């Protein structure tokens, strides 16, 4: 299920830091916008598999993320974000119904809220 | 290439749990029709594998801590009921309820100790029930009422004696001849055990006794005899002087006849005739009842002492055998009308047979008539203690160093042409042996082992064959505590492991049906088990120990049904209670002010007998027809027959206007669980799995309505299927990949499925997916038929399967079709 | 024909008759098809440059290159091949009624270490086309639909049933597919004819 | 079902008056958001219950609410909003061999389409 | 289902286009609110039927529009506006459709992704 | 003919006879007859540039296209494959008699990343030839339909049946099928003879 609003975190780097454990589901790993902004304001994206890795996706209770893979922990000034941008995109099938389970319904359920979700944080910055 | 998937049905699981040790027997078909765990799931001797059902709460006894047991007991076909045994106690059940009086049990006071009541050894016939035990006086038990009970003692009158007393030195003088009588013996040999029993007196001879000459004057009292008969006159027929003997012998044991007509013969002058009152007949027992010294005892005399022990003293004096020092039976059976007791603590190997008739005597007299009683002592070679008589082809003792077999020869059963057999040299335990068909099923002395008895026409002598060797893992580092047998549903032995384990049997020795399955509990332990009528459905009883709020608590148990045309009627939770309410007792309903709506309509319901009133507004009611239901919300009283109500879905089309067969309210909040108070209990309503909620305060909240609901503690049932391997060219060595399933389930829903890894998890587990019409609202239907699951796979040399189903529905698998890949070898 | 249709598809094209309805349901079919198509269509885009995957977009400078190759450029993020590399110049609007390839410029692919690919070209702010990674499956033509379920029949058969003759007999399939796509696809556009000679046009301009 | 479309009810200071008829359907209680523009500007978000009332929910019918339960300034210019808010959760749990209900899932649907309406609702504030 | 994340179509007239595809699924012709832009740059919501024509809606391939119904073919410089918005609302019911019909819920669960995805849409703007 | 008489005697030509009618909603062929009978269609299609199934719209502009195409069209939903892209103009009425065909403007076929598939275009106020998704079965010539069975036969036998055999020899009877279609499609429709050699064209016109 989604029981908690928590959709995004925002975590600074104290210098010798790499853990940074999350809140939330993830459907797949792939889904994890990680952003970092250097120490001026500019919006930096990295890529995952080349400056983190993600561990315990999946799982109902969060994460972590081993951000990074190299290189000093973050210092201050630069800061790195965690946000789930869940695809906004039907992707179940039901018309066919084969067997019906009903999980993919609960599932996709829980899509739809995570995306509700990632929209109302975008929607409180405008 | 394209060398395709293969497929290895397998038809049965008849060979049950298979020992790790029997596991290189690939060419047995054992191995081809066996399962390595069958934890939960009861072999069926089709050679199906139901998961089995659950244990109904009954109630907790009493005594948390104390020792209990279970005995069958029935009153006739009329009714059966179970009695309960603990510490010096006794309670009754019946229909997994207790036996209600005055709003408490009903309680018969006992004397046995807690310790001891294993030991017990019982018999049934008719309204009477036998308890026997060495170290306790036998309590024949007797029902007058259901609210009424009575537990008696066992009166053995003339009870059993040894033999008399050769030892000529030692002699017995009686101060008296009737009642009331101060006895006093040249020896010590009496003892204060002997407070109540019956001793017997036999005179030496008739020194001091007139004979009986034919034709002689007497006097009005006189003490003459015959031939081992005392009599004793009491007239005369002429004048003192003028009266003779007469020539009719006296031949009664009884009355008081004359001997001559009151007349003259020919020219003897004499008026002839004499009565004969009868007296002793040369011994009269004496029941004890006072002790002084070992020199001194007083009783009762149940006859009347001949005056030779009052003056001269006898020497022929026969102790009873059963005492509280000598011991009591210690194991009984009926025989040709005979009650037949045994195994006496001091005398283990010996077993007395009443007379003909007569249950509660042991007279013998001196013609050995034919149906007097009877005594026996197998000595053959080692110790040979009795412990259970059988009627099975003849009366059958199975002793601790042997199996005996006692017989009439082939003329009568008589003191004279009894006779012993030895039939083998295995022994037996002091559990109480099975019966099952022709065939005798008892416990091999030392526990571990079960071992079957009956005859066979290869040795002409009653033997049987092991029944442990293909799943001794599941018995041999354990001892066997009880048992029972309910043939009727499925022909289980039901036995536990003295771990707490429960384990069954699916014997049927005309089909040659062997199958275990070892069974288990949620934070619980098996002490006992019986199985008694209930209708048309052997129900077996059990006593289990759990730690329920981290106390040794101890309930009573019994398996429900496996009886569900519906999935929503199945019980699949250890002591767990039922919420049902789907009552029809002449209350059909019928839903009107409209037809075939779509709620917010303000339908009208209306039923057939009042069966609503203005309090159960606010409460939903289900209407049934068949398998379809409705479900609508009371809103208002019309009247307590008729009421509006609105409807929570779409009343289907087939369930509008006829009558419902039934009907019935809904709860959400269900109590009386305090007996599971603090316990992840797992629930099901209508047949759909609800979320685990944690029994507080004894109340459990539901989700939603439901009109049936079963809950209680969660079922564990696994099943996981030997290696593939094969004769001669094994392909054990080889690797092997299984990729699909199929399973042929009939009626069961919710399979789990996987491979049999080192590193299995509950997580890998792949279930079925069936949904395919299953209206709104209405359960997941039954499925039966062949079904085909895919797994993951991997590339191990198990090739292994492992099914699962930790929720409360059925399941019953009748085959699998493990869809195989041979790979290579190492 | 969306992700759930086109497993569905594969997975009937196997031999198994049940349909997976999801992408992330609980069955070995599920994590199968996410697993599996992904990567199916990485690499079958990569096989051929289809036309209905072509983009435009101008690369980003990194610096000077490494010995000879004036420019380092970071290859594009949601790319999967390289086709020509180009500036607004080397390609005036109209450019493409001469089918002369004119506009084909020195470049190389190489890497650099620290992060990904790079595109080395000596022309300045320079404009790429490439293959990308489609996301929307409504832009796929039916014969490239019917060779991806095809070639990911093939991919996910073995551990579906265990028979490698089926995943040959799959590969052989997709291979056809493929090859009727690739040439329907070269027939669904018409360029222009060649140029004519290099004497000739250094004679007569074109 | 969700059909009212609508998620915001205003009103103005005026004095003498205690009803505002809300037209939509809510769940429970808490889902009403009333704020408190001043006279001359600004906001100020109330307290629910301890200060207005309601008239019970749900009823996909539009109750009212009751307010001022004191005395009854509007204090003029400042005005009402009456606003439906909830929770951007999901913790309806459909289990593979659980119970499948027309109402729950119909229940989480409108879920989602009132949180629709609250996001349509704050972005037409954009 | 809608793997599409697109629901807005630009097309820059040049006198000559009857035509007009929308590459989306629509279910009813209510919905692609097309809004005319003449070089002046004012924006005028068209008017279904009495201007253009909705042909092709209901597969998920998607249709197009034949406008207009009456004049001449869009002139140059103007611009046509197809935005697919789908209303803010929850009419299917769900506790009233007896047999199961898997389509419905399909349908409405790819209608909640498409308003939430109109909803990105607008966000966007912002 | 229609519809569910096309899956009917496909049925029929997998193995099966019993008629849909009496197969219901629920039912394994039923569920095959939508999926594979819908994406059949959509491929036998798109294999040809069937005469039955042409159509000839004019296209809307999008934008000014990328480097050096003076315009991007928008692919006609409609539509499986462009075969010509031409103004009015280039083709006047009458032009047909003339088989030289004069009338090809440089186009191909690209994407955007915002909406469908586009076609590249230099001609402005350019139509274009297609081939549409036919969907009534009144339309399609007989050979065509009997080619579509086959297809669809052979394409769900596997899930039908899991016998290798019968989808080989279904796939044999489909190519057979759909090349005896082309031939005759081919056959019908005559042009013109071929235009004269270029070198004769430009001295005597044509």
């Amino acid at each position: 299920t989604v029981p908690t609003n928590d959709n995004r975190e925002q975590y600074a780097g104290n210098g010798a830091t790499t853990v940074f454990p999350y809140a939330f589901r993830i459907f797949e790993s792939s889904d994890l916008e990680v952003y970092l902004t250097d120490e001026d304001g500019d919006q930096a994206l990295l890529i995952e598999g080349t400056d983190y890795t993600v561990s315990g996706a999946g799982d109902e209770e969060g994460g972590e993320i081993t951000f990074p893979v190299s290189g000093d922990p973050l210092d201050d000034g630069e800061t790195l974000t965690i946000l789930r941008v869940i695809d906004i995109t039907q992707e179940t099938d039901l018309k066919n119904q084969g067997a019906y389970y009903p999980e993919v319904v609960e599932d996709e359920f829980d899509r739809s809220r995570m995306i509700d979700q990632q929209q109302q944080e975008q929607l409180d910055r405008a | 290439n394209y060398q395709p998937a293969s497929s290895y049905i397998q038809p049965s699981f008849a060979g049950g749990e298979l020992a790790p040790s029997l596991q290189g027997r690939v060419d047995l078909a054992r191995y081809a029709i066996s399962l390595k765990t069958c934890r939960n799931f009861v072999v069926q001797p089709y050679g199906g594998a139901s998961n089995r059902p659950g244990f109904r709460f009954n109630t907790a006894c009493k005594y948390k801590n104390y020792a209990t047991r279970l005995i069958p007991f029935s009153f006739n076909t009329e009714q059966t009921y179970v009695i309960e045994i603990g510490h010096q106690y006794m309670r009754f059940h019946r229909d997994g309820a207790p036996v209600l009086d005055g709003g408490e049990p009903v309680e018969v006071a006992t004397s046995w100790h807690r310790d001891d009541i294993f030991e017990i050894k019982y018999v049934q016939s008719a309204d009477v029930l036998t308890l026997v035990h060495p170290d306790y006086k036998p309590r024949q038990l007797k029902r007058y009422s259901e609210t009424d009970w009575v537990l008696d003692f066992f009166d053995n009158e003339f009870g059993p004696l040894q033999d008399q007393n050769v030892d000529e030195s030692i002699t017995i003088i009686s101060n008296g001849v009737v009642d009331l009588v101060e006895l006093t013996a040249s020896e010590a040999i009496f003892s204060e055990a002997m407070v109540g029993t019956t001793i017997k007196l036999q005179q030496v001879s008739s020194g001091e006794v007139a004979a009986w000459q034919n034709r002689s004057a007497v006097e009005q009292g006189d003490l003459a005899y015959v031939d081992e008969r005392t009599y004793k006159a009491t007239s005369l027929s002429g004048g003192v002087d003028n009266t003779l003997t007469g020539d009719n012998t006296p031949a009664h044991t009884e009355g008081e006849q004359w001997d001559g007509p009151r007349t003259t013969i020919q020219g003897v002058t004499e008026t002839l005739g004499v009565k004969w009152a009868y007296l002793h007949s040369g011994f009269g027992y004496v029941r004890i009842t006072e002790h002084r010294d070992d020199t001194h005892i007083v009783g009762r005399v149940i006859g009347r002492l001949p005056e030779e022990i009052r003056t001269e003293g006898t020497y022929r004096w026969s102790f009873a055998a059963w005492d509280s020092d000598r011991g009591y039976p210690g194991t009984a059976s009926y025989y040709q009308q005979r009650l037949v007791f045994a195994n006496s603590r001091a005398e283990p190997q010996a077993f007395w047979m009443s007379e003909t008739g007569i249950f509660n005597g042991f007279k013998v007299s001196f013609p050995i008539e034919a149906d007097d009683a009877i005594t026996f002592t197998l000595a053959s070679r080692q110790v040979n203690e009795i412990r259970h008589l059988i009627p099975l082809g003849s009366l059958l003792a199975l002793t601790s160093g042997a199996e005996w077999m006692i017989s009439d020869n082939d003329q009568g059963l008589a003191p004279d042409t009894v006779s012993a057999d030895v039939q083998g040299y295995r022994g037996a335990s002091d559990v109480t042996p099975l019966l099952i068909g022709s065939s005798a099923l008892y416990v091999q002395a030392r526990g571990t082992v079960i071992r079957d008895l009956a005859y066979s026409f290869e040795l002409d002598g009653y033997t049987g064959d092991d029944l442990t060797i293909f799943s001794n893992h599941l018995l041999k580092d354990y001892t066997i505590k009880d048992w029972a047998y309910a043939q009727e549903p499925d022909s289980v032995v039901w036995l536990v492991r003295s771990d707490g384990a429960l384990l069954s049997m699916t014997y049927q020795r005309e089909q040659q049906v062997v199958a275990w399955a070892r069974h288990d509990t949620v934070d619980g332990e098996f002490e006992s088990v019986a199985v008694i009528a209930e209708g048309s459905r052997d129900v077996p009883y059990a006593i289990v120990k759990r730690q329920v709020g981290g106390e040794t608590v101890r309930y009573i148990e019994y398996l429900d049904s496996r009886r569900f045309s519906h999935v929503e009627d199945f019980f699949c939770v250890d002591s767990g209670l039922t919420y049902d309410g789907r009552s029809s007792t002449g209350a059909l309903l019928t839903i009107g002010g409209g037809t075939n709506w779509t709620t917010d309509e303000d339908l009208t319901l209306t039923a057939s007998a009042s069966s609503f009133s203005p309090s159960d507004v606010g409460r939903r009611v289900r209407v049934y027809t068949g398998d379809k239901f409705a479900d609508v919300d009371v809103d208002a009283y019309v009247s307590a027959t008729s009421v509006a109500v609105s409807a929570v879905r779409i009343v289907p089309e087939e369930l509008r206007g006829v009558q419902g067969d039934r009907w019935g309210f809904m709860a959400k909040t269900l109590t009386g669980l305090d007996h599971l108070e603090g316990k992840t209990v797992s629930i099901l309503a209508d047949g759909n799995v609800h979320a685990p909620e944690v029994v507080t305060g004894g109340q459990v909240t539901l989700d939603y309505s439901a009109a049936v609901v079963h809950v209680g503690l969660p079922i564990e049932s696994d099943i996981e299927t030997l290696p593939i391997s094969s004769s001669g060219a094994t392909v054990r060595d080889s690797h092997k990949a299984i990729v699909g399933v199929g399973i042929q389930l009939e009626k069961s829903r919710g399979v789990f499925a996987a491979r049999s890894r080192r590193d299995f998890t509950s997580s890998d587990l792949i279930e079925l997916k069936q949904r395919d019409a299953e209206d709104w609202g209405e359960a997941t239907g039954l499925e039966t038929g062949l079904v085909e699951l895919g797994i993951p796979t991997s590339w191990d040399k198990d090739g292994s399967l492992f099914i699962r189903q930790s929720d409360p529905l059925p399941l019953t698998i009748l085959s699998i079709i493990p869809r195989v890949v041979m790979g290579g070898k190492g | 024909p969306s992700k759930v249709d086109i497993c569905n598809r594969a997975l009937s094209n196997t031999g198994t008759d049940i349909t997976i309805a999801s992408l992330t349901e609980k069955s070995k079919e599920a994590r199968l098809c996410q697993q599996w198509y992904d990567a199916t269509l990485a690499s079958l885009l990569r096989t051929y440059q289809w036309a209905f995957a072509q983009r435009r977009v101008t690369l980003a400078l990194i610096g000077v290159g490494p010995a000879g190759w004036r420019h380092k450029y970071r290859y594009p993020t949601d790319a999967i091949t390289i086709h020509d590399v180009f500036t607004a110049d080397t390609y005036p609007d109209g450019a493409s009624e001469f089918t002369d390839g004119r506009y084909r410029q020195i470049f190389q692919i190489a890497s650099d270490g620290e992060g990904g690919r790079l595109v080395l070209a000596n022309c300045e702010d320079a404009m790429c086309r490439y293959t990308s990674d489609i996301e929307d499956p409504n832009l796929m033509p039916p014969d490239f639909s019917t060779a991806l379920e095809m070639m990911l029949a093939k991919n996910i058969a073995m551990p579906m049933t265990g028979n490698p003759g089926l995943m040959t007999v799959l590969a052989q399939q997709a291979a056809s597919l493929v090859s009727d796509a690739i040439a329907r696809d070269q027939n669904e556009g018409y360029r222009n004819p060649l140029p004519y000679a290099s004497w000739t046009r250094a004679n007569i301009g074109d």
